[PDB]
């Protein structure tokens, strides 16, 4: 498991900042490297959260479970706290493919049961029913480091 | 350095070359061209496949916090289908 | 005035409300900064219930004024760090009003 | 939504799991990093019938509720030779003796 | 990783490493000095060895796991050799 | 109130959802406000760290309607004894057949289309009053003052 | 004792009593002043629905104080609509 | 060590039978004698009216096989928070595949046949030590006896 | 001087992100702790900056020289990067005194030799004439470390 | 815990005891051996937005959530200066 | 949340709502608070009458709207003994003509 | 010989693998019963790197053969128990290969 926290036992203060449009589900990786799902951050809001250095987090969107990003980029892992002072997390939209933003907003109006109805090709209906997964990009991102 | 899409109907989109690029399949039609045809592609989406263009251009590697790319319900699975078509 | 400074300090601490539950006990001794620091980042003067009792035996407190001035300022410390509706909140406005009540019947009767 | 499956050609037998979600093609790629062949060189079969590359499991027929971690479901393996592939054979495993009268 | 395990009469098994580490005597055979991926059951028949790569399967999934688990079923027909196999394994 | 007490001891709990929906847990924080937490897909039962005293909620992460833990509404975990964990087990309850139908039509009809449909006024009002958490925390505030 | 509900198309549905009383509205015209007679008929109702109307009552009565799990009741969307106006007559 | 606390506060109970057997519930007497009470069928689930600090233990009924409760081997209930009734979810553990297989041959084989079965002798002795309510109390103790 | 950056050798990029409604003037603190002006973020702005572990900065109203915050807190000191993770510094209003605010929209209002026109009392007069300044308020905050170290 | 703060024209403003407490000069005449303060001085279009600003101060002082400018228009400037010096806010 | 100032003729409240909270629970809050019976008084908002049991998110209090340091301004009345009071709204405090300075 | 014994159990400790983390932090303190009862259950004989400096201080281990059968009885209390190819896993597997080194550069150098 290369993406996986470090139990550290220093604790390290940190601002989860919702700068997206969507409601933020803040993902923990344990020290085996499995996803915890933790408490949701609402549009536009921040909270003061305890976590502890080395602990690596990921963030999502909790309904449709899209990808977000970080600091621009896709994990968060806390530094060592200077002077008592908060790291700040700043969660954003990305930039997503014109297909994979097409493919969020058509899931959002049509049922899956009806993607069927859609005259498109069967890989675009593929591509429909394979929603987004915290897991599938985990196993890119090690890809993506080795 | 500007390059030309042209829809189904037969409008014209005089766009950015490097803005084009971004589609793999533009990149292709072109790398080896000023103008492409689309013949499957009609104007209200090869217009929207262009603001995107101009999204993506300017938002990738930005600090300022980026917002969602509109699409309505009208214009969602003939843009998802232009989409899949190019190759972002 | 030892003798009167405890039995103020020591019914505020002993005082249960009508459930049967001691407020003080949270009160009565601070967390180490390891545990918590947001209260040692966004209150400025910690004080707890422990450090009353260690300032009435160094005799710091001058006067009964001096003794209520540092009681309101950890009542009013929880009160910021901790939220309006919080049970330690208005547990710190009903042990600023057990002291004001503990403070008026010993030193005047 | 998770699938408990013996991929198993010949005397091979492969135990993995997957999601119902997965694809069949992605189940090629996991042999392909076992026995060293690529998913262009592989059929896998669900019984007799071959299942296309961009099928999901699920659509394939596998399920949680019948490919269940101590009853995996089987799917049969077959490799490519030259320009055709070779049949489908699935060695069967060995047989166990008969109940002794003493567990009757 | 996937170990292989190969029964008598010469049938692989192929499952994950830690799944396979569930036996306690194959924990010993494979982090022992030796000179690995593969590990032989002379004495081991396949319809036996296929079904304690079951129980791993079983085993894993089923641990580290709390509201309901389901019963490890044995045909009468395959119990005497899988209770042989499964001693002769740590389980 | 719902309270939800800082306690600073530990209670080891098992959230498992027994209804047949997807489940949000809902805990409410010391000021007593609603703090959604992660969903339990039906038929699944994980281990979670809460605090002794914490109170909490459960409910349909769709529909916001009302489910039930250990046969009550509200789920307070008891201090661990022997450091056994406490089991949370989260079950639809026998909602009435109205309740039930308007949950049916609520999930067939989109909100804006209620107006549209050839039933009487009062069965739209009924369909257009969403369960929510809120409105039923207030109820269960005036059960807790009907019982001093 | 049983008691007897009779749809508008006049199919017959005999109910143990118990099971009906679950509906506020039968309660009270069973209730009403041989007396607490055997019949009530819903001229606006069709089998259909006061069938799956009596299917409510065997599965309110059977899961009522049932300890773990209750399964849900289903409602197919093609009876949904009459069935809530129906449930609401009853009072059910 | 190992009893019931005499206590005469009640504690309302949920047994919930989540294995696949057939289930004795075995409550300790303030003496601490197991005391078998009626079986809970597979799937099943009952209200129990018991008392704080009384403590339980579960077994199938048939071969007196080591059940779970809330993931643990006894049970304590708390008392009650607000009338909130306490839940015992009794599950199979995961028994090793060996012990497993006993059960199997055991349930198969009269005991006095176990001398019959090609096997090796220390299997002959496995299986005649059928599991036992006290053999796993005196255990439980010496666990008890080592955590203090 | 107590409040001064720290040669590092180590570079950290790091994100100033200006979520103010004002111009926002980053001040470095130098190694012998004087405050160095660098270029003004416009509101609603984020740029990547390259700074260094250890090095100490402080964030203002560019036009006048009002107090903001970074990461709820005064000062901002960038931790070492991780992975080339970029640090970030959220910098925002802080809830300012009644008085303070009041001054700061007077000031803006009248002609800094009108101040003298306001019936008002001679002590706030010379507030008013007190413009906010990095020197005083970075002496404030070493007091303010006395009490902790 | 509320508190009654009354202007010289004569309104009443009621706010939590504990917004009031925010300015040092009610917490010395509130503080010691009444939930009543008259202010002779100050008018209730200056002691209305006092409150209002008691309200923002409690609420957005150490909140994650970043803080909105409080708005002072040109007609009150000068006399909410005067009030909030008085006042210790 | 919504922030809210209630008044009567010459009496102000500021206090805390939800956007989720209904207008009887805020007068219960009220009761609680001024020491009269919540059936008493009758609550407007911008001087017209308000739902007894609609949500403030309904009546138009939104975060828009509602802000701490700007809060919505909703009108109350005693009716007492079968007492009918029109709203009687008693401005604030004028404050005098912009002055040249500032101008 | 304790200055021979500290370089060792000391180089073991302050190594750091080649991204720069240090594997030994895990291994500092073992971890409470209340925190990890299942650690204590299968685990005979629990040790840690403070309770080895702690039998260097009071001469337990006679010979550098001594301190090492206790560094491999902790790092195969991790191999035994733990998870094979986990964080702390291959660390007590390195941890065992950097003792094995150190203890060969200062006993015969
Ligand atoms: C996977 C999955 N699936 C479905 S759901 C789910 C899931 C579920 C949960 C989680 C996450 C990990 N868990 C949770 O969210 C849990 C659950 C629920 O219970 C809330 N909670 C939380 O974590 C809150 C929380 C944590 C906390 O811990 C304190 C008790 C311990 N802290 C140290 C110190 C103490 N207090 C000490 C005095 N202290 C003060 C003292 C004074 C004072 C004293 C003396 C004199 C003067 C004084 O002023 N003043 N103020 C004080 N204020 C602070 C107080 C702190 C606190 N309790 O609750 C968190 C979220 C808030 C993940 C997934
Ligand atoms: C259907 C189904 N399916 C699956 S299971 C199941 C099922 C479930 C339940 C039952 C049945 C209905 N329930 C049970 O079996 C339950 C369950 C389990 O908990 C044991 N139990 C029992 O009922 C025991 C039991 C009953 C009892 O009741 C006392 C608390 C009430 N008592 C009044 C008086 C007080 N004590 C007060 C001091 N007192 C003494 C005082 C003194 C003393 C005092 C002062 C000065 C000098 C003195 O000497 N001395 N000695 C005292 N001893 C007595 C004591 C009494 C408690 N508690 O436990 C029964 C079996 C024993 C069935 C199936
Ligand atoms: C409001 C809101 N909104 C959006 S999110 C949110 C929110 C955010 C946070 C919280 C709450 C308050 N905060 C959190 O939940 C934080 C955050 C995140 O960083 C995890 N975390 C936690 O609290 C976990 C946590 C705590 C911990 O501290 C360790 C250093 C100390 N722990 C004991 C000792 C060590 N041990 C590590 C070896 N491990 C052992 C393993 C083995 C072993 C291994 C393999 C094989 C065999 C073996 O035997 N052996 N011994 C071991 N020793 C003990 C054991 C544990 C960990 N680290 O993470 C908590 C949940 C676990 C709330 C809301």
């Amino acid at each position: 498991p290369v993406l996986r926290s470090v139990n550290s036992r220093e604790p390290s203060q940190v601002i989860f900042c919702n700068r997206s449009p969507r409601v933020v589900l803040p993902v923990w990786l344990n020290f085996d490297g499995e996803p915890q799902p933790y408490p949701t951050l609402p549009p536009g809001t921040g909270r003061r959260i305890h976590s502890y250095r080395g602990h690596l987090w990921l963030f999502r969107d909790a309904g449709t479970h899209d990808g977000l990003l970080v600091n621009q980029t896709e994990l968060f892992v806390p530094s060592l706290n200077v002077d008592g002072q908060p790291i700040f997390a700043n969660i954003t939209l990305p930039v997503y493919t014109l297909k994979e933003r097409c493919l969020q907003v058509v899931r959002s109006l049509v049922k899956p049961e009806n993607y069927r109805r859609l005259d498109i090709v069967r890989s675009l209906y593929e591509d429909l029913e394979d929603h987004p997964n915290v897991q599938k990009d985990l196993e890119r991102l090690t890809q993506e480091r080795i | 350095m500007y390059v030309k899409l042209i829809s189904s109907d037969g409008h014209e989109f005089i766009v950015k070359r490097e803005h084009a690029l971004t589609s793999g399949t533009i990149k292709a039609m072109l790398s080896g061209t000023n103008e492409v045809n689309f013949r499957e592609i009609p104007s209200h989406v090869l217009s929207k496949v262009c603001m995107y263009f101009t999204y993506k251009v300017r938002y990738t590697n930005s600090s300022t916090e980026i917002p969602e790319f509109p699409i309505a319900p009208e214009i969602a699975l003939e843009l998802l289908m232009a989409a899949n078509f190019l190759d972002c | 005035l030892t003798k009167q400074m405890n039995a103020i300090i020591d019914t505020v601490i002993n005082y249960k409300d009508s459930s049967g539950r001691q407020l003080s006990e949270v009160f009565i001794q601070l967390p180490s900064r390891k545990e918590l620091p947001e209260y040692y980042e966004l209150i400025r003067k910690p004080v707890d219930f422990k450090k009353i009792k260690e300032r009435i035996r160094n005799h710091k407190y001058r006067s009964l004024g001096d003794l209520e001035k540092d009681v309101m300022l950890l009542c009013h410390n929880a009160q910021t760090f901790n939220l309006e509706g919080s049970q330690i909140y208005e547990d710190s406005i009903v042990l600023q009003s057990v002291f004001k009540s503990a403070r008026q019947k010993i030193a005047k009767e | 939504m998770d699938v408990f499956l013996m991929i198993r050609r010949h005397k091979t037998t492969i135990f993995t799991d997957a999601k119902e979600s997965s694809t069949v093609f992605e189940l090629k790629r996991i042999v392909e990093g076992i026995l060293k062949r690529p998913p262009d060189e592989q059929r896998l079969y669900k019984d007799d019938q071959l299942l296309d590359d961009g099928k999901t499991l699920g659509e394939c027929g596998f399920t949680s509720q019948t490919a269940r971690p101590q009853a995996p479901a089987t799917v049969g393996l077959a490799f490519r030779a030259d320009d055709t592939f070779e049949a489908l054979c699935i060695e069967p495993f060995s047989s166990p003796p008969e109940l002794p009268d003493v567990m009757k």
